[PDB]
């Protein structure tokens, strides 16, 4: 429920945050 | 705003001031959301020491920080200051940034193992010691 | 468009494996 | 299957077994999708490149390959062999991957910049070539 709802929304948003550094950090 | 941080890192892309301008915006809406969470809840501490960590391995955040202190420090700037020439120019390496432009446009420079031929390559904090000359 | 539920799921699925990989390389350091 | 890779690569927790276990279905599960995009698709191909250009940084694939070789080449001993214990017996560093173990455990060993003494720690390909004595 809710907290677990919570939880994965950040999960997505961190996820996407690192997917984003990598891209510009690699070759 | 973005015309003085372009030409302070000799940025000529508009476009890469704008991802990581978004970039900043990202990691507040994270920060938000992490503080918005039960302060009982164990997976805030982790999640928020997880993007600290993070910041730190990237060389964005430069000094020991909490999520109240991402704010101040988490600007475009900090991140421009990752690019490889702006740390080449840190380094030394090269005498200004549009020298250090020139000799990774032409194939002179790796970080890590690699050829690095791209001026917006990113330099974390685990590759900044191993920028070196091909010759 | 018709792409679109197909393309967010990988763009989440990959996201989700680069952070992944990340942990596993990942050490403790706090500057100064 | 989780007793053996285990024992091969001296990896005490029944854990990291999982951990790559659920990675390789993940990269299969991600395959498997981008190849459902049309083959004209710009999207599918930037994601199978950057799919394949992480497990070649990772060196989780240390060979050129494509999407159709990832059911093959992506496996879990291919995840463990990155740990930083087998990486060194590899190099040579150790005789066996116990004393790979130990030295990394009692803080001998540097990769990069950083000391490591987790030998669950993965050696990307960046970091291969620097690992050192303390």
């Amino acid at each position: 429920g809710p907290l677990q709802k919570a939880h994965s929304e950040i999960s997505e948003l961190y996820a996407n945050l690192v997917y984003k550094l990598d891209v510009l950090s690699s070759v | 705003r973005d015309t003085q941080v372009m030409r302070t890192y000799h940025i000529q892309n508009r476009e890469d001031y704008h991802k990581y301008n978004r970039i900043c915006g990202d990691i507040r809406r994270l920060a938000n959301k992490l503080s918005l969470l039960p302060p009982t809840d164990p997976f805030r501490r982790k999640h928020e020491q997880l993007l600290l960590d993070k910041l730190y391995a990237m060389g964005v955040l430069t000094t020991k920080s909490k999520i109240s202190d991402l704010e101040n420090k988490v600007t475009v700037s900090a991140i421009c200051r990752r690019r490889l020439p702006v740390i080449m120019h840190r380094l030394k390496m090269a005498e200004t940034i549009q020298d250090a432009v020139k000799f990774i446009e032409q194939g002179h420079v790796r970080v890590g193992p690699n050829l690095i031929n791209d001026p917006a390559y990113l330099v974390t904090r685990n590759m900044e010691d191993y920028v070196t000359w091909v010759d």
